[PDB]
RNA sequence: AAAUACCGGCACGAGACCGAUAGUCAACAAGUACCGUAAGGGAAAGUUGAAAAGAACUUUGAAGAGAGAGUUCAAGAGGGCGUGAAACCGUUAAGAGGUAAACGGGUGGGGUCCGCGCAGUCCGCCCGGAGGAUUCAACCCGGCGGCGCGGUCCGGCCGUGCCG
RNA sequence: CCACGCGUCCCCCGCGAGCGCACGGGGUCGGCGGCGAUGUCGGCUACCCACCCGACCCGUCUUGAAACACGGACCAAGGAGUCUAACACGUGCGCGAGUCGGGGGCUACGAAAGCCGCCGUGGCGCAAUGAAGGUGAAGGCCGGCGGCGCGCCGCCGGCCGAGGUGGGAUCCCGAGGCCUUCCAGUCCGCCGAGGGCGCACCACCGGCCCGUCUCGCCCGCCGCGCCGGGGAGGUGGAGCACGAG
RNA sequence: GAGAAAGAGAGUGGCGCGGACGCUACGCCGCGACGAGUAGGAGGGCCGCUGCGGUGAGCCUUGAAGCCUAGGGCGCGGGCCC
RNA sequence: UGAAAGCGGGGCCUCACGAUCCUUCUGACCUUUUGGGUUUUAAGCAGGAGGUGUCAGAAAAGUUACCACAGGGAUAACUGGC
């Protein structure tokens, strides 16, 4: 961490770094998609397979 | 046979992004979800935007981002950019703002915390709002890039406003012919 | 996380194995044996799999556990059955289903375990 | 992740010693392997030397 | 023969070209016969400095850079003579000396 | 990469990419941009308008140092000097403000692009604009001059 | 003097290079053989085997060349000799034959081998019939594991949080 | 006849149970029969041969090739869009009004790798226009002093303060109601008549900087001058108009 | 899956321990319409050659590379495994 | 010009004509003339002119039976064809 800095603390023995922000940070999807907030909100699945 | 004709027989639009990122496809893991299986639109444009490709979904500033957060009537709700949320240094006071973005520069995210305000991912704004209510999607602008100045009505054809590409720009380099009224001709 | 891990070890592991446009992944603890998401032991925080024994009679199974999950040694739980065939199936069956222990292939576990066990039974 | 965890420096006998060091931010940077093999393409290139 | 839109351009290639082109392949052996050169000189004028003689505060020439003060060539005789440095003990104690300076400031 | 290229996915087929009635012939228009006034013509004066010809004076031992005044812009004016200036400058009720010396931060010119904050200012320069002056003039701050 | 340049020379090290029609013209008795009056032009050409153990001897023929015998793991490696393809050719076996041969679609006949075919699959559950076990459930003891459902059990650690 | 009962006000004359057949969201048999160990069974394909129908030899230039067009006896190996520079556009990646150490320096593989930051000198970008001298990218409202046949205002103090019109994905508010015995009535969402704030972009009108032309009155002083600044209206520009490199 | 914008919504008063497959999400699955092609353009190759970084507790004198083949096969095909 | 409405920036309409470079002339109390000033000169800026008639604009005589090369059956001299 003296490397390459902290996420809050700098680069302390490079000049100007930092450690490369995340894009997303949740990364467990599953916790994401079976989680109350999402699950209410969506419609129905619709599973039933009508084959011709 | 059929005479139907194949030319536009095939849509051009991307399915997958190009990219071969993995937190980029994470993202579009959960949103093809969401799109698929919400009912709000939000989600389809931002899956269609997160696919895109970097020259079209060009980089905000933070200057665009205060004005169209301040036009009235928006207040308190959640700006989205999927893009780069860009600094802009010619502006002094920055109010508290709600932002959502891919990737958000460093001296924008000094910026917006101080100011007192909170930087989102998409993972964090699916849990914060699913459908997506709430928020104001905005866009970087596209035609901002220096390259459409090449582009529409040639140089040297009458009411063309079209930079021609010169290897550098000065006295000597195209300045003659087709320019002057006195050499040759003014388009 | 998990996901994360996927979308690395998902083409580029050691332990997949591609040829006659099939596949498959050679490691430790994965039941049906092929390289999919659910399937696959390395990535998740519970995971069970099943070895035959060191002896030629019965099954170890083996339960990755909560805790350790960055510490290899202490992370793994073998247990070994020797024991009749239908018992051998209602311990891995109760063993997956009421500890509510990753449920999604309680029956590729019981599978995996009767291809051991008429594998482990003598040859005709 | 956020979180930070500890990890025991172990003796050359093998058992854990006592003294425990917390993860460096390092190790929760975001891992990215098409970078990886980009980067690591264009580095292994230059110490190459030419043939004619 | 040019195609649609793209910048005329005019590369200096019309010459034989390929008989005359230095490439740069000794580019590291040339920097370690450098400073392995550099650790034998500082090694060999040994309490005296590495970098040589001390060189004056000497202001750029003309109107682009006239604001940043770089290292000159040598102290003039002017300021020397004001020093009271000698002329010909300056160099020999590590005082580098160009007489072609002025000073008119 | 050749493994990625379309050379690989031209082999087989008999002319390469380059047609069969109009064979890839060495060099069919001329070498280079050969023929601007005769037969590339309308390329010329549909792409490149301008091209032939002189235009304006000669000038012998051009030097960029003798034509060097970079310029900087009122929006920008603020970004050369730390935010602690402004901060102060912003609580600091006696009036007084700071200097902004444009020169040493690089530029000479100091042009007026866009709004200035209501705060003074002494604007320390090589030249100025008129629109720059009157921007700093309402400011309420002056403009000084440094050579 | 220094920093600078080096396809010649002495001596070196290295290769995301070439692998005997490639790489130098040249891996070899190569600027050699050979052509031209001359200036100059200028090749082809590596591989027995582990070790020569390079086939003693008998035998027909004048001999080349054979047959036996022998060395070797191997002569199916025998002094231009590893591997030994293609065009081309001899012979054997099979099949065939008056529209030059060939070819595409469809079958039929004959081969060649393969199926280790030639009384034909197994697998759960139930019922019956004869058997064999230290044998099932429930208990008890020890270990291991999973989880507000302890609304709020005690203790630590962390925050890409906050207040002092 | 796809007509079913009871109760009442007026007008004209909301859960019954069971079984079963099926022209019913794509084939099943809860039907059978033969032959099989040294001569038979299967193997489409691949070896040879026979027959029917089809069947001109390839490459290439061509308006057209089987051509009485040229190349091609047969076989093996070699054999042709490469590399450097420049530019353009698309695309992925890092940082983002900045970016890049490539040149230099400091510390087997490693001639790699790392580091510099008062090594960003510099390139490119962040500002254009003019031939050049050069110039160099919103305005308004309030108060005080026809100035007269500058309601305009020349300048001072305060205030608002950085375009508009149309189309616009997204979002925002919500007249009503989305049923389980009926009336109110809450909280959670959901849908929507209508109405909003409107991203990118497009079209248009405005505006601002440089050149240039025309018409005009004002202002500044250390030099009151062949000085300097300012306005209105058209026009030329590869511009600005809250970056995009 | 069903001709009809929208809740198998929550509140307040009047024994036997059992349940197939799935989901390389670049994966799997369902509907329809469709398929000519020289020049040329594009995409995909679990088509192929040679070498380098990883990797297969890979293979190999109990016989690799190569070559031959009336043997068994797979793929539309490039080709490949026996 | 007509009294005036108006008409007129060449010929009642449809042809009567010419880029860059270069030279000449015209224009402004114009710009540069390179360290400063003055003055000739030269460079510019705009507007005409000198002209390319092969008219979107090279500066250009023959011969080959001593002939050559790249090609063309796009194109002659035979036959055959309608
Ligand atoms: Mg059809
Ligand atoms: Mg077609
Ligand atoms: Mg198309
Ligand atoms: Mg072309
Ligand atoms: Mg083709
Ligand atoms: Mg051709
Ligand atoms: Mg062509
Ligand atoms: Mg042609
Ligand atoms: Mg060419
Ligand atoms: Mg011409
Ligand atoms: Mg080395
Ligand atoms: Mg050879
Ligand atoms: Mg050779
Ligand atoms: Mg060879
Ligand atoms: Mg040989
Ligand atoms: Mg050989
Ligand atoms: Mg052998
Ligand atoms: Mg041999
Ligand atoms: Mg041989
Ligand atoms: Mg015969
Ligand atoms: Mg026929
Ligand atoms: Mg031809
Ligand atoms: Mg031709
Ligand atoms: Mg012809
Ligand atoms: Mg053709
Ligand atoms: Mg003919
Ligand atoms: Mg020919
Ligand atoms: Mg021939
Ligand atoms: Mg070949
Ligand atoms: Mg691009
Ligand atoms: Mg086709
Ligand atoms: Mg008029
Ligand atoms: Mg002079
Ligand atoms: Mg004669
Ligand atoms: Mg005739």
């Amino acid at each position: 961490d003296d490397l390459y800095g902290t996420w809050r603390k700098a680069a302390s023995l490079k000049s100007n770094y930092n450690l490369p922000m995340h894009k997303m940070l949740n990364t467990d999807l599953s916790r994401i998609l079976k989680s109350p907030e999402i699950q209410r909100a969506l419609r129905a699945p619709r599973k039933k397979i009508h084959r011709r | 046979g059929v005479d139907i004709r194949h030319n536009k027989d095939r849509k051009v639009r991307r399915k997958e992004p190009k990219s071969q990122d993995i937190y980029l496809r994470l993202l579009v893991k959960l949103y093809r979800f969401l799109a698929r299986r919400t009912n709000s639109t939000f989600n389809q444009v931002v899956l269609k935007r997160l696919f895109m490709s970097r020259t079209n979904r060009p980089p905000l500033s933070l200057s665009r981002m205060i004005r169209k957060m301040k036009l009235p009537g928006r207040e308190n709700k959640t700006a989205v950019v999927v893009g780069t949320v860009t600094d802009d240094v010619r502006v002094q006071e920055v109010p508290k703002l709600k932002v959502c973005a891919l990737r958000v520069t460093s001296r924008a995210r000094s910026r917006i915390l101080k100011a007192g305000g909170k930087i989102l991912t998409f993972d964090q704004l699916a849990l914060d709002s699913p459908k997506g209510r709430g928020t104001v999607l905005l866009s970087g602008p596209r035609k901002g890039r220096e390259v459409y100045r090449h582009f529409g009505k040639a140089p040297g054809t009458p009411h063309s406003h079209t930079k021609p590409y010169v290897r550098s720009k000065g006295r000597k380099f195209e300045r003659a012919r087709g320019r002057r009224a006195s050499r040759g001709y003014k388009n | 996380s998990a996901h994360l891990q996927w979308m690395v070890v998902r083409n580029c592991s050691s332990f997949l194995i591609k040829r006659n446009k099939q596949t498959y992944s050679t490691e430790p603890n994965n039941l049906k044996a092929r390289n999919s998401f659910r399937y696959n032991g390395l990535i998740h925080r519970k995971t069970v799999g099943v070895e035959p024994a060191a002896d030629g009679k019965g099954v170890v199974v083996v339960m990755k556990r909560r805790s350790g999950q960055r510490k290899p040694a202490t992370s793994y739980v073998r247990t070994t059955i020797n024991k009749n065939a239908r018992a051998t199936l209602s311990s891995i069956r109760h063993m997956i289903r009421k500890n509510k222990y990753h449920p999604d292939l309680r029956m590729a576990a019981i599978r995996r375990a009767s291809a051991i066990l008429r594998s482990q039974k003598p040859v005709m | 992740a956020c979180a930070r965890p500890l990890i025991s420096v172990y003796s050359e006998k093998g058992e854990s010693s006592g003294k425990n060091v917390t993860l460096p931010a390092v190790f929760k940077a975001p891992i990215r392997p098409d970078i990886v093999n980009f980067v690591h393409t264009n580095l292994r290139k230059n110490n190459r030397q030419p043939y004619a | 023969a040019p195609s649609r839109n793209g910048m005329i351009l005019k590369p200096h290639f019309h010459k034989d070209w390929q008989r005359r082109v230095a490439t740069w392949f000794n580019q590291p052996a040339r920097k370690i016969r450098r400073r392995k050169a550099r650790q034998a000189r500082a090694r060999r004028i040994a309490p005296r400095p590495a970098a040589g003689p001390i060189r004056p505060i000497v202001r750029c020439p003309t109107v682009r850079y006239h604001t940043k003060v770089r290292a000159g060539r040598g102290f003039s005789l002017e300021e020397l003579r004001v020093a009271g440095i000698h002329k010909k003990v300056a160099r020999t104690i590590g005082i580098s000396v160009d007489p072609r300076r002025r000073n008119k400031s | 990469p050749s493994r990625l290229r379309k050379t690989r996915k031209l082999r087989g087929h008999v002319s390469h990419g380059h047609g069969r009635i109009g064979k890839h012939r060495k060099h069919p228009g001329g070498r280079g941009n050969a023929g601007g006034m005769h037969h590339h013509r309308i390329n010329f004066d549909k792409y490149h308008p301008g091209y032939f010809g002189k235009v304006g004076m000669r000038h012998y031992h051009l030097k960029r140092n003798q034509s060097f005044c970079p310029t900087v812009n009122l929006d920008k004016l603020w970004t050369l000097v730390s935010e602690q200036t402004r901060v102060n400058a912003a609580k600091n009720k006696t009036g007084a403000a700071p200097i902004i010396d444009v020169v040493r931060s690089g530029y000479y010119k100091v042009l007026g692009k866009g709004k200035l904050p209501k705060q003074p200012v002494i604007v320390k320069a090589k030249f100025f604009s008129r629109r720059a002056e009157e921007k700093i003039k309402g400011v309420g701050g002056a403009c000084v001059l440094v050579a």
